[PDB]
């Protein structure tokens, strides 16, 4: 009926209104080869969208217009979107209204640029963009809750109390798994696993999803893992290389708990969320203690809820019970939350049509934000 | 320089520090402010001679005789 | 002691210093506590790791600058002690506590613990013979010569109105709000993130303050000047790089009258002063109306006072003449008033001896003070 | 030991050494592993392969020379050992490891394994009682006298551009490229092969490297001089063979800044340096523009610094005064600073004793390393 288009910071997801499985599950990454003196290989594309770039990853320069979600060259992602239509659903955007994703503390010019692409370029009959965390809590089925949203490009805890705007405590945080992967390939380089390009990064981010977990006592677990030679597990890679990871698996996510590893001049994720907590009414924060909504697909980690929980629990009073809300499908609950969100009665009226945009210009984005 | 002489592979004619030839309040101006000096020594000598007497100017959560006043004594 | 009394202009964000016999503070500097964010192995960098003055005023992108006076209330007193030792150091005074009469500043209705902790420092670690610390309002009264009035002393991160007629206190009318210009600078980086400028550092916050003190004012009409088209003044970075401004420069201190933007309830301190006016006597009010005390460097905005005059016209009755008392160097005005107070000989009963602290301390502080 | 410390001018392509008090590394020679071009199974061949200096400078069409340290990655450990023994011999050192303190210098992106393995040889085969491992940028700064600076090096393949203010160990400021003149000359001889000049043997290519260090430059108008019809000045080999060069004399080195047709789309360290600029802060950036240091041997080119000056001029915005310090002995600058470090008393405590190595080893390396 509509177009529920998710814009994942890493991969992508999409589909119509009310669709259950995300159709455009492909890398939301841009890539181009080394356009040099050689000729074309039997005729082929210039830009390589997702899986195409993922396929011939040895030469295609894996880039992103995305800067922790901030798209620089909108041409990239819009051509990706065109092909995404004519790739997954093969439907024009003019017959079905679109639904998009966003993150707080985003410059409005980004969304307005996006908007004018949908109208001037895509000619969508109606359109809408909302925060991913809303879809996460939507999938949970709540309205009161601190939706700790965590994309693989950004992070933003979203405290809500009966679907109400609390942006003073809501804080965007450009925390990407890519950043961890940066540090990870760096520490691998001193471990003899010296690799440079982004193809290496794709392989090791998949390895990050393979064995990089979250321990419980980083230094103690670090010393024991240093002693636990069996924990330094190996895996013969697609290439003849094998790996060795025992510390690295949990050594790398401590940068989230400790900005010191990167010198982010910030706080660790657990107390960062607690800092966002500290910007509210402590008695409704009690509900937020119960509303420990751990969301964002970049939270699919082994031993992460107890870690984070225990940390903030040490920060919280005894009566302030942490009650984790974290379904393993929270990664899909973003797009699926938008997919079922499209089926909302009020939302079928809450729209930004052609003339609504044109006759208002990009100014309509402000009140039509949320 | 003597090191340059004794080292054969070291070439010369190098402007070593290669560089870029680079070439090189209102609030008081309002329609209603009157920023004035008190003439510190003048006003100081004025109020300076004005002795002030005090006698236990005590107030913090002190209960007894509801009304109180600082600088109780006279001078 | 029969020495020159140390006149310290301890403002929450701007802590200057000097002596009484001097009409100009020679040791002026803001609030800042920097800790090196970088490791240093090779010789060439000086240490101490808590830098005040030049090191902090040069190596801003190296030191984790702290502003320990949280709303003028400090809890990391140790750092302040070291700053006072820095004052006792060669760069500022080369003297001792015992060697000189000392004079610091205060805010109204502070937590007693802070006063007690300060007295612990200055009479246990430091051992000042005779010392007393009081409100900045009296200092301003000396800076004006006035005795009647509502001292509107609203510094860096504290806003307070002090209604005192002829040198007679009225605490029920006296109000105090621990938020000011520091938060408007906080709101300025909020504007930065509104248009995507992640300048999160305290040094970056100082750059923000440089714009605050460089390109910011007060447009007397709120929406009439906000909804217009802005020229977006290109500010020049600490690299001189162009960065536009928008309506931001004048709409930023609006929050001081509508704290709802930050999610806070208040009235705009001037209205709190009007409440104090209401708490005062009918015709004795008019005098205080004419006693427009202007204090705290945060008042530096073009059209600032005139916007407040417009506020008066919106809220005060007719012909109740108000008279702007502007100070020339508002920050020194406080210090010079302190220089006048410290140079008072009669200060015997007004000071507090060290042995007095040895007798009761806290009880004698709060006892002798208001 | 309390003797004259061995000051080593290390390197992947050029490794020299001398002592403290010496103003020059007494025996200047590059990094190379000289093996014969023939089967040394039959007696009377170039066996031993310990051909450093005149032995390598003796047989030309009989030696297939190798290179151990490849971009800070040394694999010919035993070949390094025999090169060490050549140095330890009375032609270069005239003393022993036990008899003199030794100083090791490095660069970033060096895995711990190389350091550990080299320290194993240096403390077990050779036995330095006073051995220390360090950097090279620090030594270049020592030679220049500066401590604040964007130090760069142009080794054989060693190129790190880390902005280091006052000797601050800033690992997040690390921007290291592992490529230089090595592969440049390799594809420059590929150009020679494009015009019929095959250089497949090492020595056959070492002559080409002598041309690289002799008849190769940077035409500051690369595409303009490329579009301009070349004249192709004739080179004369040790054989005296007439070889024209022309555009290729500057093509491959200008290709460092413009890696367009490489496949390895590198940067040209100015881009990497701009990335390091981003890592730094405008207040420090403004200073560090004037604080730029160059090192290594690949810096030696006609129009080198001026071309890179033009590059950054096209990169940096207005009112950006940049100064790039670069003496004539960029190679020796490391050795000069090594002698300077040898003259340091802290360095005596900085070194790891042989017994200290026996106690910990790798942990002592990476803990007492700085
Ligand atoms: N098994 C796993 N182990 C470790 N990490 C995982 C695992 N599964 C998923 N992840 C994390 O999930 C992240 C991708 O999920 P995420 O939904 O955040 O992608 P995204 O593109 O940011 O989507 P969006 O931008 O819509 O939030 C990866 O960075 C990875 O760290
Ligand atoms: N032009 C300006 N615009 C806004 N705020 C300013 C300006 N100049 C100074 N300030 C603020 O006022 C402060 C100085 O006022 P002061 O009374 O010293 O504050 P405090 O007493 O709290 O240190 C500075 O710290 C600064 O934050
Ligand atoms: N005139 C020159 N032109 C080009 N490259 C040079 C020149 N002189 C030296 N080099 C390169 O620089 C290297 C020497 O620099 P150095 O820092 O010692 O390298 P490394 O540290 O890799 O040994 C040589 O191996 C050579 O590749």
């Amino acid at each position: 009926a509509a177009l529920v288009v998710d814009n994942g910071s890493g991969m992508c997801k999409a589909g119509f209104a009310g669709d259950d499985a995300p159709r455009a599950v492909f890398p939301s990454i841009v890539g181009r080869p080394r356009h040099q003196g050689v000729m074309v290989g039997m005729g082929q594309k210039d830009s390589y969208v997702g899986d195409e770039a993922q396929s011939k990853r040895g030469i295609l320069t894996l880039k992103y217009p995305i800067e922790h979600g901030i798209v620089t060259n909108w041409d990239d992602m819009e051509k990706i979107w065109h092909h995404t239509f004519y790739n997954e659903l093969r439907v024009a955007p003019e017959e079905h209204p679109v639904l998009l994703t966003e993150a707080p503390l985003n410059p409005k010019a980004n969304r307005e640029k996006m908007t004018q692409i949908m109208f001037e370029t895509f000619n969508t009959p109606a359109m809408y963009v909302a925060i991913q965390a809303v879809l996460s809590l939507y999938a949970s089925g709540r309205t009161t809750g601190i939706v700790m949203d965590s994309g693989d490009g950004v992070t933003h805890t979203v405290p809500i109390y009966e679907g109400y705007a609390l942006p003073h405590a809501i804080l965007r945080l450009d925390l990407a798994g890519r950043d961890l992967t940066d540090y990870l390939m760096k520490i691998l380089t001193e471990r003899g696993y010296s690799f440079t390009t982004t193809a290496e990064r794709e392989i090791v981010r998949d390895i990050k999803e393979k064995l990089c977990y979250v321990a419980l006592d980083f230094e103690q677990e670090m010393a024991t893992a240093a002693s636990s030679s069996s924990l330094e597990k190996s895996y013969e890679l697609p290439d003849g290389q094998v790996i060795t990871i025992g510390n690295e698996r949990f050594r790398c996510p401590e940068a989230l708990f400790q900005p010191s590893f990167l010198g982010m001049e910030s706080c660790g994720i657990h107390e960062t969320t607690f800092n966002s907590i500290m910007k509210c009414d402590v008695d409704i924060r009690k509900d937020l203690y119960a509303n420990t909504v751990l969301s964002g697909g970049t939270t699919m980690y082994p031993g992460i809820a107890d870690r984070m929980q225990k940390e903030i629990t040490a920060l919280a009073p005894s009566t302030m019970k942490i009650k984790i809300i974290a379904p393993p499908e929270r990664k899909y609950s973003v797009w699926i939350g938008g997919s079922i969100l499209a089926s909302l009665s009020t939302f079928q009226q809450m729209w930004i049509s052609k003339q609504e945009y044109d006759e208002s210009g990009p100014s309509i984005v402000h009140r039509k934000c949320f | 320089d003597p090191k340059y002489a004794d080292l054969p592979g070291i070439a010369r004619n190098e402007p070593d520090v290669y560089e870029t030839s680079d070439l090189p309040q209102e609030e008081l101006t309002s329609t209603s402010v009157e920023h004035i000096i008190v003439n510190p020594n003048a006003a100081y000598d004025k109020f300076k001679d004005k002795r002030v007497g005090t006698k236990g100017l005590d107030f913090s959560d002190r209960i007894g005789k509801t009304k109180r006043t600082g600088y109780e004594s006279g001078e | 002691i029969a020495n020159q009394p140390v006149v310290i202009d301890n403002g929450s964000g701007v802590i200057k210093a000097g002596f009484a016999g001097d009409q100009i503070p020679k040791y002026c500097f803001p609030n800042y506590v920097g800790r090196p964010k970088h490791v240093r192995v090779m010789a060439g960098a000086l240490e101490g790791d808590i830098f005040i003055g030049p090191k902090a005023e040069e190596h801003r992108g190296l030191l984790s600058i702290r502003y320990p006076m949280e709303h003028g209330i400090v809890k990391d007193w140790n750092d302040m002690e070291r700053i006072w030792q820095y004052v006792y150091s060669k760069d500022q005074l080369q003297t001792f506590s015992e060697e000189h009469p000392v004079l610091l500043t205060e805010a109204p209705l502070n937590p007693r613990k802070n006063r007690e902790r300060a007295a612990e420092v200055f009479f246990e670690t430091f051992n000042v013979p005779a010392l007393f610390i009081s409100m900045q309002a009296v200092l301003s009264l000396y800076a004006t010569g006035r005795t009647t009035g509502v001292v509107l002393d609203s510094g860096d991160g504290v806003t307070h109105a002090v209604p005192i007629y002829e040198g007679f206190a009225m605490p029920h009318s006296i109000m105090r709000i621990d938020i000011a210009g520091r938060d408007v600078s906080r709101f300025l980086r909020l504007y930065l993130r509104k248009e995507g400028y992640d300048f999160h550092s305290s040094s970056e916050f100082e750059i923000v303050k440089a714009i605050k003190e460089r390109a910011c004012y007060l447009s007397i009409n709120p929406q009439k000047d906000e909804t217009l088209e802005t020229e977006k003044a290109q500010y020049y970075l600490p690299d001189g790089s162009t960065i536009e401004i928008g309506p931001s420069r004048f709409r930023a201190p609006e929050l001081l009258f509508r704290p709802d933007l930050i999610g806070e309830e208040s009235e705009g301190i001037h209205e709190v002063l009007v409440f104090a006016i209401q708490k005062s006597d009918m015709d004795l009010r008019r005098t205080l109306f004419s006693n427009i005390v202007l204090s705290g460097g945060s008042t530096l905005f073009k059209g600032f006072g005139d916007r407040l005059l417009s506020e008066v016209k919106k809220l005060a009755p007719k012909d109740v003449k108000i008279r702007i008392s502007a100070p020339q160097e508002r920050l020194y005005s406080t210090w010079i008033g302190g220089s006048i107070l410290a140079s008072l000989d009669t200060f015997k009963k007004m000071w507090v001896s060290k042995k007095e602290y040895e007798e009761d301390g806290a009880r004698s502080i709060h006892r002798k003070t208001f």
